[PDB]
RNA sequence: UUAUAGUUUCUUUACUUAUUCAAUGAAGCGGAGCUGGAAUUCAUUUUCCACGUUCUAGCAUUCAAGGUCCCAUUCGGGGCUG
RNA sequence: GAUCCUAAGAGAUGGGGAAGCUCCGUUUCAAAGGCCUGAUUUUAUGCAGGCCACCAUCGAAAGGGAAUCCGGUUAAGAUUCC
């Protein structure tokens, strides 16, 4: 299962890989709306651990709250 | 590749197929009957001595019409019911909060003939 | 001819209101088009880590063509072909009572991510095709490194759509040939050697080297001007 | 809106848009400058032809 | 204590500009291809008044290079500009009064006006009556030209920043006394609601930091700090000095 | 002593791509090529050197000229230049 | 007269703020529908001549504004009834 390799990789957030991906995705998300939709989960292993399934009815929604 | 010429510096929403509504079930399925029919339009006549003076003299019929009734619908109602050609219809709403209409007929029909036909004198 | 006279147009500054020419470079594109482009450019401009950059080197279009020609066979059973095979099997469960010996062993392509990951971990895979355009790359960033460590021959092939069309899905993000017919083992062996030349062998070197850090064409031309300034004076 | 064109338009060039003095003054302006643009055309063409034909006296 | 006149001016309810009787936004026509590479000719179609502003506006009809129109633009008439005369806007345009050329494409010592701070601004500096910039210096190396502003301050603007040649018309407007209150009243009535100013000292101490006392007096220093909070500034903000000087300012 | 290029360790500059401020109804941006007229080292594979509108309160909008295939040569509509 | 238009302005929309009641802004960092000619006569539907676009709505019974006058008439209406 790729899900274990995803779960392990996603924890190392300052690994050269996730550093790059954080920088490019945070740009993609900031350019879209505040509360916009998501065609699929960005983290399909995190989603399904919280109870997401890949059947009709389940949705994902990306949302950005101001910090501070 | 070889992407199409665009003389416009603006992109606008491409036109797409506005599809017609085709419901699986009728909304009501039994349509309503005519709300204001002839008899709902023309409710009563007005038997006040002033209304009678105008019926005898002017060749006019003072009829108590509904609210939500067009001058067109009063003309059409009087013609269909009483069998008479209406020259004009002048409508005011009374201080009583009911409508009344001065149905003047063409020269062909004397209003007394149709007043006596209805019953009231 | 005798009554029609040739004229200048004269599209200078003043004369002749400019003609409706191509403004396809200057179109105020929708924000979704503007964003999918600006993301593609920005992903190249920033320094790409060497484990992400290894997906830029996709398999060339003749080795790919031959890989897909072998992978065209062992296509997973269709909905019709499945139904008919089940009708023969389930009928033979009554007529003869000979089940699980009828319907001869299937040679199909193995696909789905969590399936093939486990086939590589158990070292049953003989060729693994890894897509280069998976929506969250992280799903696949680990797969060449796992595939090498286990010592399965793997190739980064162009198109998850192309893989999807091969497995009767829309996208597959991964494919794997774990078995083969005796006839077609020779082709697999050759194509495995030619893809090992590109990906497997060079993994240890490509592991070191970064992608991206590439300027836009206007800043490229400016640097080439500012470099010819000092040295090429 | 329901009046004849006669009532609100004199039969001339611009008629019910400009005066008879304003229209004649822009006729004389239009034609004159069209003849000073055709004399410019040749004066500049002969200043080109002069500079071309006499430039090659020097390289010799 | 109350919120001071000064404090509640910025809320902008009644204190907003009286903007009905005005012609429009007085700008230079946008920095475009024709102005960059050549110049466009425009005709001063009419020279009009503008309320709350003591300098005539030159409505100058230009053409549209791309479609069949006459894009009319509202300028601030330089002095000596007249009706029907041709204004020339661009890099290659000649150095005559009314013409709009970038400061880089101009010699030193020129008297320019309606200058851009940034290139593509469409006018910012020397826009008021009888005022102008003097282009002091230049530098094509890091193309930025030195200019002297009506305040007497030296700035450094880009060489692509445009400006109209000559002084802005209506000069000497301030040198006549306004006269008897009503003249001021009528002047202000078409700009803003900043007129007959009450003295903070003549108010009660609620209303202003100057109020109160059995005599009208400020009581403490009128020179207030720059770091004084939005509500405390009444008198002279960050006063480098005070008093009437001797000889020259 | 420095000759590995294995981190900013601190300070002097630079790069765009994040961030930022504008403007346009996102038209002409950047590089190169023509024509330059020429640079003279000498007519060039060498590098400096512009790119259709100005006396005048007019006008400038529906692709015209050449060229090429179709319209069986009616009607014209189309390729590339311009 | 109202109905229509816009004025100082009030205000949805896109969006962005706010724990939220809702606040900002009204042309904005939006893919923001309408106009006409015949078509072709498939119990009337597919064309194209093609064009055109910084864009709700509310806001005046004194501002802008399509068009009525005379005579007579009733206990009480009339620039309306005759």
């Amino acid at each position: 299962g790729a899900y274990k390799y995803l779960e392990e990789l996603q924890r190392k957030k300052q690994s050269d890989v996730l550093r790059f991906l954080q920088r490019v995705r945070v740009w993609e998300y900031r350019q879209k709306n505040v509360i916009h939709r998501a065609a699929r989960p960005t983290r399909p292993d995190k989603a399904r651990r919280l109870g997401y399934k890949a059947k009709q009815g389940f949705v994902i929604y990306r949302v950005r709250v101001r910090r501070g | 590749k070889a992407l199409k010429v665009r003389t416009s510096a603006t992109f606008r929403l491409p036109k797409t197929l506005k599809l017609a509504r085709a419901p699986k079930y009728a909304s009501k399925a039994v349509p309503h009957y005519n709300r204001l029919d002839s008899y709902k339009v023309i409710e009563q006549p007005i038997t006040s001595e002033t209304a009678m003076k105008k019926v005898e003299d002017g060749n006019i019929l003072v009829f108590q019409v509904s609210m939500k009734a067009n001058k067109y619908q009063i003309k059409k109602a009087v013609k269909e019911l009483y069998e008479v050609d209406v020259l004009k219809v002048n409508t005011l709403v009374r201080p009583n909060g009911t409508k009344k209409a001065y149905v003047r007929l063409t020269a062909d029909y004397d209003a007394l003939d149709i007043a006596n036909r209805i019953g009231y004198i | 001819n005798p009554l029609t006279h040739s004229t200048p147009k004269n599209f200078g500054i003043g004369q002749a209101v400019q003609p409706k020419r191509n403004l396809s470079r200057y179109v105020k594109w929708p924000e979704y088009v503007r964003v999918q482009r600006q993301k593609k450019i920005l992903s190249i401009r920033l320094k790409v880590p060497p484990t992400i950059a290894q997906f830029q080197y996709t398999l060339d279009r003749n080795t790919a063509a031959e890989t897909f020609k072998l992978f065209n066979k062992y296509r997973p059973e269709t909905a019709a072909e499945k139904k008919e095979r089940l009708t023969k099997e389930a009928a033979a469960v009554a007529e003869g009572k000979s089940k699980q010996d009828a319907s001869p062993k299937p040679y199909a392509v193995k696909y789905g991510l969590n399936h093939v990951v486990a086939l590589i971990e158990n070292k049953k895979a003989k060729l693994v095709l890894i897509a280069n355009d998976v929506d969250p790359i992280e799903l696949v960033v680990f797969l060449p490194a796992l595939c090498k460590k286990m010592g399965v021959p793997y190739a980064i092939v162009k198109g998850k759509a192309r893989l999807g069309t091969l497995v009767n899905q829309k996208t597959s993000a991964v494919a794997a040939l774990t078995e083969v017919r005796a006839e077609d083992e020779a082709a697999l062996a050759k194509l495995v050697s030619t893809i090992d030349a590109n990906f497997a062998d060079k993994y240890d070197e490509v592991k070191k080297h970064w992608g991206g850090g590439i300027l836009g064409n206007k800043a490229q031309a400016k640097m080439d001007k500012r470099a010819k300034n000092s040295d090429s004076a | 809106a329901t009046v004849s064109k006669t009532h609100k338009t004199v039969s001339r060039a611009y008629g019910g848009s400009r005066c008879a003095n304003c229209v004649k003054e822009r006729i004389i302006r239009a034609f004159l400058i069209e003849e000073q643009k055709i004399v410019k055309k040749v004066v500049k063409e002969q200043t080109e032809a002069a500079k071309k034909s006499e430039k090659k006296a020097k390289k010799k | 204590g109350r919120v001071i006149r000064n404090q509640r001016k910025g809320a902008g309810s009644i204190f907003t500009s009286h903007t009905r009787l005005r012609q429009g936004a007085a700008k230079l026509r946008t920095l475009d291809y024709a102005e960059r590479h050549g110049y466009i000719r425009g005709i001063v179609k009419q020279i009009v008044h503008d309320s709350g502003r003591g300098a005539p506006l030159a409505k100058v009809v230009f053409r549209d290079p791309y479609k069949y129109r006459l894009r009319e633009e509202i300028f601030i008439a330089n002095e000596g500009v007249h009706t029907g005369q041709f204004i020339y806007a661009g890099k290659k345009a000649s150095l005559n009064v009314g013409n709009v050329l970038p400061l880089g494409s101009v010699p030193e010592g020129t008297i320019v006006s309606n200058v851009e701070e940034k290139p593509g601004d469409r006018g910012a500096l020397a826009r008021a009556s009888g005022n102008y910039v003097i282009i002091i210096g230049h530098n094509p190396d890091e193309n930025k030209t030195r200019v002297r502003l009506p305040s007497g301050a030296k700035k450094v603007i880009s060489s692509d920043a445009r400006g109209v040649i000559g002084v802005i018309a209506g000069g000497g407007r301030v040198d006549k006394p306004l006269l008897k209150a009503g003249r001021a009243f009528h002047k202000y009535r078409l700009k803003r609601n900043s007129w007959p100013k009450t003295r903070g000292v003549a108010m009660n101490p609620v209303d202003h930091p100057h109020g109160g006392g059995n005599h009208q007096h400020i009581g403490k220093a009128s020179t207030i700090s720059r770091g004084a909070v939005s509500g405390q500034k009444a008198g002279l903000i960050a006063a480098r000095r005070t008093g009437l000087l001797r000889g020259s300012q």
